[PDB]
């Protein structure tokens, strides 16, 4: 009773409840099994381990993540982080829960059928509403004019709008997001020296990728002074006390976004394919959309990317176009706060699919009634 | 070729074996153990009284286990020192393995993916500060293969004792980004192995004795095929088990391990050390692998060396890939699997081609400064040695 | 599990065929220079043979410890005599005969020790080491019997001369009876 | 939870035997596995064969008591090559259970004990025996250290909450190590130390030959441990230790007094040197195995470069020990601070890439230190068995019938597992 506020998307868990103006709290999505036996069984720890605790225990356990279209989906254990996040983590099971949900574009057909199969007749949940991430930024910032280009953890897309009419035929869905990198991003630095890492260390591939690197700003001379020089060093220090000197690292993948090329792929760089869409964008606000956009979700506070898409932006520009390109702080966080202004409006509420309405259309209300 | 056919040479830089010759020689003809040792300790009585030798470098050393200090400085069968190695290239030269002097010459040998070059560079600038060829050649390990035949698509897949290898390739490009490797073979394998022998009662020193597994794997080991119902029968039956004598004399008795050492391929957890194993990646390889190579991939990946002259797994796997197919993807459809044209990709050429695959270049080559890399552009400072 | 590891091979090392040429405290005659009265390269061998000769095989470095085995083994070559010596007076006699009584040499085969040790391929390799040898004789003599013994001012000592027929490796240069 | 009786502990060791009460708190038993038969072969007179009708021809004891029976060959069903009469062991325990302890096997509970390196078939034929002869209600023969799992619970302060850290172990004819981490392990990094108290103390019947006499060959064992581990130590350079003994009196010159046993009357004998030359095997396995030698430090370093990095944390937090030779007194905190000394060490080989930068992340450092690793491990194992969790998981007797009498010539492990 009465509704809740958190994101729910491919990369951290972001939970909080409505009124709040943050996430309550901030953590991965993960959870898993002991594939190496826990043989003194009951020996201080679990039988099987979600999210930060995993994590502290991680090495017994084969851990899991869940989506890529035609080749990942897990559907129901889902339910084996839910469960607990919600009865334990919201300290409430959503059976009991008028309930704001969220989704993205062009999913498989039946995916709105197994999340609405779960959410009634598995979680019992009396009513609630599916929604657009991206609307709860646009709750905060408040544009009408823009494209959204955007990555996650886990997915990707460019998101044009024009004063209501979000873009039905130019608003996109790909997969490849902040995941990806790490994967590439570790095969090389045994070259460096590191001849000592798999899966479970590219966890630290994932880290230090996020807490110090920058997407570099002319990667070209970036590396031409590389092929040359060393006085790049912001370094990392090894588990317990080996500093890996490293620090020029800490913007030299980044240029494979503007060069998909680079894993010698059929994808034109970020920019390019993104002007590319542009085409599919709208003829005439291609005027408009240059002085047009600012910043809100989960990656938006990384450094180095904002001016060098900026200047690539200016670099692909027309004139009588000003190239507005803005950072507000907290942009990381202005999808679950903007979920809790969306919490203010009774409409959203009458918004619901009942449970009801999973009766009485049958099951068949959802692809005509949820956004 | 348009030249002596002195002068040119050959080398599998192996890690059982070094396999090495004059540039189109029948085999590698020269073959030893990739071992070196130089005088320690191991008798413990008076025995002996030699007098001949002290320091020893493969086919030479074979003989003398802790009389002396054996090495092998390396991780993944890649070295990490410069030296011992110098003293393997200075026996080398003699009919020791090659007869040969260097200078005046040329040579083809072969490199790592993600080998760390500047190691590389620093030893050919010392091969260049000693054996000086005129010209030089170095490719990526696996290229090699595809030589003697013109090869171009599939897998490209090796194995031995110290490593495995695992490149995707099309059109010649192996796909790089994509690319695999397993970093093992049969020495750790033995490791493991011995561990269950330990428990029999055959608690015997590793020092003097693991590589005992060495002289039946190479000989005489084997896999084979039917391998469930071998499961099955091995425990029911009990008769199926073997036995040898220990050439020193001891029969000690062996079970399955012969050849279910080989579980720990498939199910590296095993080892408890987890793993789906390599069939799992293979899996997950061709599940990467497009439409159109997945297919041809029902019969065209390819495969190298001794390592591939092995009964019974191939079938078994096979047997075991129309399986994981069917159940994950065909999700119950059946009719084709046959019709999936199927048909076995390592012959008794394999054998040779750890030199040989090499050999069919230099056969087109030798002629080719198109080709040759060279101590000039080491003496240049040059980025790379080659043209 | 290493002995007191020998600090004594140096540099300085020179060779009479396989084995050591250095200045080092040999009380007798024979070509080794000498050098300040010291618990040297025969204590590395005797103060800490109550840690060597229980080992029953070692990592051995080079020529000096090649030399080594004379100079830890005929600790226990004296302990054949010592027992007999249950008074040092009958030592106090054989502190004449250890330089006296040189051990068989390489180019010999039933000498085992050219497993290790180089032949007289020319005869100088001998007529070096022949006198080389007296000095460390007597000089293991000398060390060992004023070190232990005053004729019955002083004991036999069983609490390692029990090492007599225990050897590192259980293994000997000469003498098996007494 | 019961039969009409709860689970006890016996721990059936390969030198003595140890067992206690429901409700006590010790082994009240730690005792001689030893039994007494003629073997002296004059096997003569009004022969008979085939007929295993009421005898007259039988001449046996056994137990501690056994020991003193002449003609009859005091036998140890300890294993040594010696296994085979674990044909005996069943009437052995017979006697223990029914006529030492004089209890009842069909109404109790149990818990017992086996080596890691275990062969099934001389088990499995003693589960018929033991659901058929003894009939247990149920039971499970668990591997020994399974038993001082409990006394590391048994102490459980705040930071007892995990699974992760290192025992080391020692014993007289076992010595052991094991990489847990929440219980799981890795085979060749689990060590499983043949190295062991008897292969010391007849060494120390040579050191006999060094001082003191007046002793039954059989007596002089006795009397050598009866010296050995009231006063025996480490020393950190012989040729400084040699001089006390030699000079600074009694502190180091001690004298022990007992009896000459061919006829029972007095000898009054050394003691000295031999208190530091003792137990120094640690440091020394080659004393036992010249044949594979290595010491403590490098054993410890031969595990700790198999477990990786990230659980190196936890073993630094986290070290632990196991039997009454791991409660012993500056020998390991001599080997402690010079092993410290050697992962520090090793550690600093690192100093190659950054340089100098020279500093540890701070980690943690403890391990265990009392008596109580004696007496607890009956108690804690009785307990253990006690847990209710215990008795269906345990194999009761039909979780043996479909272990044993169901399933060797149908279904083994369906073959070897397929």
């Amino acid at each position: 009773t009465t509704a809740l506020v958190c994101d729910n998307g491919s990369g951290l868990v972001k939970a909080g409840f409505a009124g709040d103006d943050a996430p309550r709290a901030v953590f991965p999505s993960i959870v898993g099994r002991p594939r190496h036996q826990g043989v003194m069984v009951g020996m201080g720890q679990k039988d099987s381990y979600v999210g930060d605790e995993a994590q502290s225990k991680r090495g017994i356990l084969t851990l899991k993540y869940p989506i890529e279209h035609g080749i990942i989906t897990n559907w129901d254990d889902m339910e084996k982080i839910w469960h607990h996040t919600f009865y334990n983590e919201l300290r409430v099971a959503p059976e009991e829960h008028p309930t704001l949900l969220t989704e993205a574009p062009l999913n498989p057909k039946a995916n709105r059928e197994k999340m609405t199969q779960i959410m009634f007749e598995t979680f019992n949940v009396p009513a609630m509403y599916v929604a657009i991430q991206a609307v709860l930024s646009l709750y905060a910032s408040g544009r009408t004019t823009g494209i959204v280009l955007d990555s996650g953890d886990g997915v990707t897309h460019n998101v044009p709008i024009y004063e209501g009419y979000a873009l039905p035929h130019a608003i996109m869905r790909l997969d490849l997001a902040g995941r990806d990198l790490t994967d590439y991003l570790m095969k090389i630095l045994t070259e460096r020296g590191y001849s000592f890492v798999t899966t479970a260390e590219r966890e630290i591939v994932r880290d230090i990728k996020e807490k110090l690197c920058y997407v570099a700003l002319d990667f070209e001379n970036e590396m031409a002074t590389a092929a040359s020089s060393s006085s790049l060093e912001k370094s990392y220090e090894l588990p317990d006390g080996q500093v890996i000197t490293i620090g020029n690292e800490r913007f030299r993948c980044p240029e494979t976004l503007f060069q998909p090329s680079f894993i010698g792929m059929e994808s034109a760089g970020i920019h390019e394919t993104t002007y590319n869409s542009i085409m599919k964008c709208d003829i005439d606000i291609r005027k408009d959309l240059y002085a047009n956009n600012v910043m809100s979700g989960g990656t938006t506070m990384y450094p180095g990317i904002a001016d060098r898409m900026q200047k690539e932006i200016t670099a692909l520009a027309p004139s009588t176009m000003k190239i507005k390109i803005i950072a507000p702080p907290e942009r990381k966080y202005s999808v679950w706060i903007g979920g809790s202004i969306l919490a203010s409006l009774s409409t959203f509420q009458q918004m619901w699919i009942t449970k009801q309405e999973y009766d009485e259309a049958g099951p068949s209300i959802v692809h005509r009634k949820c956004f | 070729m348009d030249s002596q056919g002195r002068k040119v040479v050959v080398c599998d830089n192996g890690t059982g074996f070094v396999k090495c010759g004059y540039a189109g020689s029948n085999f590698p003809e020269h073959i030893f153990p990739a071992l070196v040792g130089r005088p320690i300790i191991r008798s413990t009585t008076k025995v002996g009284n030699i007098e001949i030798k002290d320091l020893m470098v493969g086919d030479e050393a074979s003989e003398l286990r802790s009389m002396l200090e054996v090495n092998y400085p390396m991780e993944n069968g890649i070295v990490r020192n410069w030296d011992d190695m110098k003293h393997l290239w200075d026996y080398t030269f003699g009919p020791e393995k090659l007869n040969i002097d260097t200078r005046n010459c040329k040579i083809l040998l072969t490199e790592p993916p993600m080998n760390p070059t500047k190691n590389r560079e620093k030893i050919v600038e010392v091969m260049f500060e000693t054996y000086q060829f005129s010209g030089v050649y170095v490719a990526i390990q696996a290229v090699l293969t595809l030589y003697a035949q013109g090869l171009l698509t599939g897998v490209v897949v090796d194995s031995g004792d110290g490593v495995t290898h695992i490149c995707p390739v099309y059109e010649g490009f192996s796909l790089p980004h994509l690319t695999r490797r397993l970093d093992i073979a049969g020495r750790d394998i033995t490791r493991y192995l011995i561990k269950l022998l330990l428990l029999r009662g055959y608690a015997f020193n590793h020092s003097a004795d693991f590589e005992t597994v060495r002289m039946i794997k190479e000989k005489l080991c084997y896999v084979g095929y039917n391998i469930e119902q071998e499961q099955k029968l091995a425990l029911e039956t009990t008769v199926l088990v073997e036995s040898y004598t220990l050439p020193d004399g001891r029969i000690i008795k062996v079970g399955g391990e012969r050849f279910e050492a080989p579980e720990a391929l498939f199910q590296p957890h095993l080892i408890n050390v987890e793993g789906v194993g390599v069939a799992e990646l293979l899996f997950n390889t061709i599940q990467a692998a497009d439409i159109d190579t997945r297919s041809e991939f029902y019969k065209h990946i390819v495969l190298s060396g001794g390592s591939t002259m092995y009964p019974g797994l191939p079938s078994r796997l096979e047997r075991e890939l129309k399986q994981l197919y069917l159940e994950r993807v065909l999700k119950g459809d059946v009719e084709k699997l046959s019709k999936f044209k199927i048909r076995i990709e390592d012959p008794p050429r394999r054998k040779h081609m750890v030199f040989l695959g090499g050999a069919v270049l230099a056969d087109i080559m030798k002629d080719k400064d198109n080709f040759w890399m060279t101590r000039q552009e080491y003496q240049e400072k040059g980025v790379r040695v080659l043209e | 599990m290493p002995a007191y590891h020998s600090s004594l091979m140096d540099p300085d090392t020179k060779l009479i065929g396989n084995m050591a040429l250095l200045p080092i405290r040999s009380q007798f005659k024979g070509p080794a220079p000498r050098e300040t009265k010291d618990t040297d390269i025969v204590d590395e061998a005797i103060y800490y043979f109550k840690a060597n000769v229980f080992f029953k095989n070692y990592e051995i470095k080079n020529e000096a410890d090649r030399t080594l085995i004379y100079i830890t083994l005929y600790i226990s070559e004296c302990l054949k005599k010592l027992q007999k010596c249950n008074s040092k007076s009958q030592g106090e006699k054989e502190m004449y005969t250890l330089g006296i009584t040189n051990f068989p040499i390489p180019g010999e085969p039933g000498f085992p020790l050219n497993a290790i040790y180089a032949k007289p391929a020319n005869k100088q390799e001998d007529e070096v080491m022949r006198a080389y040898l007296q000095q460390l004789r007597q000089e293991t003599g000398l060390r060992l019997c004023e070190k232990v013994f005053d004729p019955q001012n002083d004991k036999p000592s069983k609490w390692w001369t029990c090492f007599v027929k225990r050897q590192f490796m259980n293994k000997s240069l000469s003498g098996p009876g007494q | 939870m019961a039969g009409r009786l709860p689970a006890c502990v016996v721990d059936c060791g390969t030198g003595y035997t140890k067992l206690g009460y429901a409700g006590n708190t010790e082994p009240q038993f730690i005792i001689p596995s030893c039994i007494a038969i003629k073997e002296s072969a004059k096997v003569g007179d009004q022969a008979q064969r085939r007929v295993m009708k009421g005898v007259d021809d039988l001449d046996f004891f056994i137990g501690d008591e056994a020991i003193e029976k002449p003609t009859y060959a005091t036998k140890w069903p300890i294993r040594h090559g010696i296994v085979e009469d674990w044909d005996l062991m069943e009437r052995f325990m017979e006697q223990v259970i029914f006529k030492y302890l004089r209890a009842e096997p069909e109404d109790h509970y149990f818990l017992l004990t086996e080596p890691p390196l275990n062969t099934p078939e001389n088990r499995e034929y003693t589960a018929e025996i033991m659901f058929e002869s003894f009939n247990v209600p149920g039971l499970y023969i668990a591997v020994q250290a399974v038993l001082a799992l409990a006394a590391s619970w048994t102490s459980r302060q705040v930071g007892e909450r995990t699974l992760t850290g290192t025992v080391i172990d020692s014993g007289d004819g076992v010595t052991h190590v094991i990489p847990v981490a929440e219980g799981y392990v890795i085979g060749s990094c689990i060590k499983h130390i043949p190295i062991a108290g008897r292969d010391i103390t007849y060494f120390i019947q040579q050191l006999l030959r060094d001082r003191e006499v007046g002793i039954p060959p059989e007596q002089s064992l006795e009397t050598a441990k009866a010296v050995k581990e009231r006063y025996s130590y480490v020393c950190p350079d012989l040729v400084k230790e040699f001089n006390k003994y030699d000079t600074d009196g009694s502190k180091w010159i001690k004298q022990y007094t007992g009896i000459n046993a061919i006829s029972k009357k007095e000898f009054s004998i050394d003691v000295g040197y031999e208190r530091f030359l003792g137990p120094e095997i640690f440091f020394h396995p080659e004393f036992a195995n010249p044949d594979f030698t290595q010491p403590i430090s490098e054993v410890v370093d031969e595990v700790i470069q198999n477990c990786p990095i990230d659980v190196r944390r936890p073993l630094y937090k986290n070290i632990v020990l196991s039997g009454g030779s791991t409660m012993f007194r500056d020998f390991g905190r001599r080997l402690q601070r010079d092993l410290k000394r050697t992962v520090d060490a090793r550690l600093k080989l690192s100093e190659e890439l950054s340089g100098g930068r020279l500093k540890p992340k701070p980690i943690d450092v403890q391990v265990i230190t009392h008596h109580m690793q004696r007496y607890a491990v009956w108690f804690g194992g009785s307990m253990l068995a006690s847990t209710p969790e215990f008795y269906q998981v345990c194999h009761t007797k039909k979780d043996y019938e479909e272990i044993g009498p169901s399933i060797c010539r149908h279904n083994p492990v369906f073959g070897v597992m397929s």
